[PDB]
């Protein structure tokens, strides 16, 4: 009955340029059990057309998923990933930083 | 070519409030997903996920669909058995995970095979490297091991892992050679991010590479540097390739002492990167 | 291809 908290990376598929269409990724990994809530946020609001990979797992049996959507970086829009999991007291929000 | 692997991953999650377990199966050649099954999806078929597998005929897809549904029912039965073995209530959700597959070497001959099972995220039972014996993690699994040693289970798995698995892996490598036998060397570059008026982060990027295995290491004046470094987990780009970066904080003006070193199967000689 | 065994535990 083991519980492992998710690692989160938020990043773009391609190097980000403002005004140039791209893909926003939220990679969640290292967690157990598999039930998890992942949303991509634009200026604090949930993005609607988000897809995800087929659940798989690593050598320690911890799960991973990639959530992704099309987006266009801009100077003023703030993007983020919001994750909730039984191991988390409150939802965790990780802002997208194009340098990481 | 190089060395190669075929692996199947299975997860079943019980849903005590209503219905059958959620079941998800994925198949990989090396780091390429090529088939999937999801119990919640509409088709109820094994589905292709790579262009080179779509050329397989209807007998292939009917057969894989039958077998993957049989896998799901085995996991369903197992979830019920394990609840009794561990004396757990019917009210909680529990998980079973299974992975099996084969590796071949550069000559495309059998190198090793594996078959591993977990319950609630912990080792339960695994086939040993000899493909003859079982590792049981606890006494519940010891019960399963005694059952499987009496029923010739390891023999059947060894025959699949050394025969069928390797033979179909070679077939996939041929049919998908355009991508499966191509290595994508990392596209590398270095970025610079001040953290004060006199220190800065140097970040060494590896982008768009395949397969996923890679090593990024920082050196200072020709010696390995782990102090003040950060290495993120390799992550999927979403287009079948992978990404990674490593970073070091340095005093501003001293960037030339630091070199990032990149090792990857697609690189005949490792790359060395230095900030402008 | 998948194997055609999967004995129960």
């Amino acid at each position: 009955m083991i519980q492992r908290t998710p690692k989160i990376q938020v990043y773009s598929r391609h190097p980000a340029e403002n005004g140039k269409s791209n893909f926003l990724n939220c990679y969640v990994s290292g967690f157990h059990p598999s039930d998890i809530e992942v949303d991509l946020l634009k200026n604090g609001e949930r993005i609607e057309k988000v897809e995800h990979s087929d659940l798989s797992f690593s050598k320690d049996w911890s799960f991973y998923l990639l959530y992704y959507t099309e987006f266009t970086p801009t100077e003023k829009d703030e993007y983020a990933c919001r994750v909730n999991h039984v191991t988390l007291s409150q939802p965790k929000i990780v802002k997208w930083d194009r340098d990481m | 070519a190089g060395s190669h692997s075929m692996r199947y991953f299975f997860t079943s999650v019980s849903r005590p409030g209503r219905g059958e377990p959620r079941f998800i199966a994925v198949g990989y050649v090396d780091d390429t997903q090529f088939v999937r099954f999801d119990s919640d999806a509409a088709s109820q078929r094994m589905e292709p996920r790579a262009p080179w597998i779509e050329q397989e005929g209807p007998e292939y897809w009917d057969g894989e669909t039958r077998k993957v549904k049989a896998h799901s029912q085995t996991h369903r039965v197992d979830l019920g058995t394990l609840r009794g073995y561990y004396n757990q209530s019917e009210a909680g959700s529990h998980t079973v995970q299974r992975m099996y597959g084969c590796d071949v070497g550069s000559d495309w001959r059998f190198l090793r095979g594996y078959h591993q099972y977990a319950y609630d995220g912990k080792d339960y039972i695994a086939l040993k490297e000899d493909l003859r014996s079982w590792t049981a993690a606890d006494m519940a699994a010891q019960t399963t091991k005694h059952k499987w040693e009496a029923a010739h289970v390891a023999e059947q798995l060894r025959a699949y892992l050394e025969g069928t698995c390797v033979e179909w892996l070679r077939r996939y490598l041929e049919n998908g050679k355009e991508t499966l036998q191509r290595t994508d060397a990392p596209k590398t570059h270095m970025t610079h991010h001040a953290v004060s008026d006199h220190e800065a982060t140097l970040r060494c990027w590896a982008l768009s590479f395949y397969p996923a295995e890679i090593t990024l290491t920082w050196q200072r004046d020709g010696e390995d540097q782990t102090q003040d470094t950060e290495l993120v987990e390799t992550r999927p780009a979403g287009d079948g390739t992978f990404q990674k970066w490593a970073a070091v904080v340095v005093p501003s003006g001293q960037e030339q002492r630091y070199t990032c070193h990149v090792q990857h199967e697609g690189l005949p000689k490792p790359l060395t990167l230095r900030w402008e | 291809v998948l194997n055609d065994i999967l004995a129960r535990l």
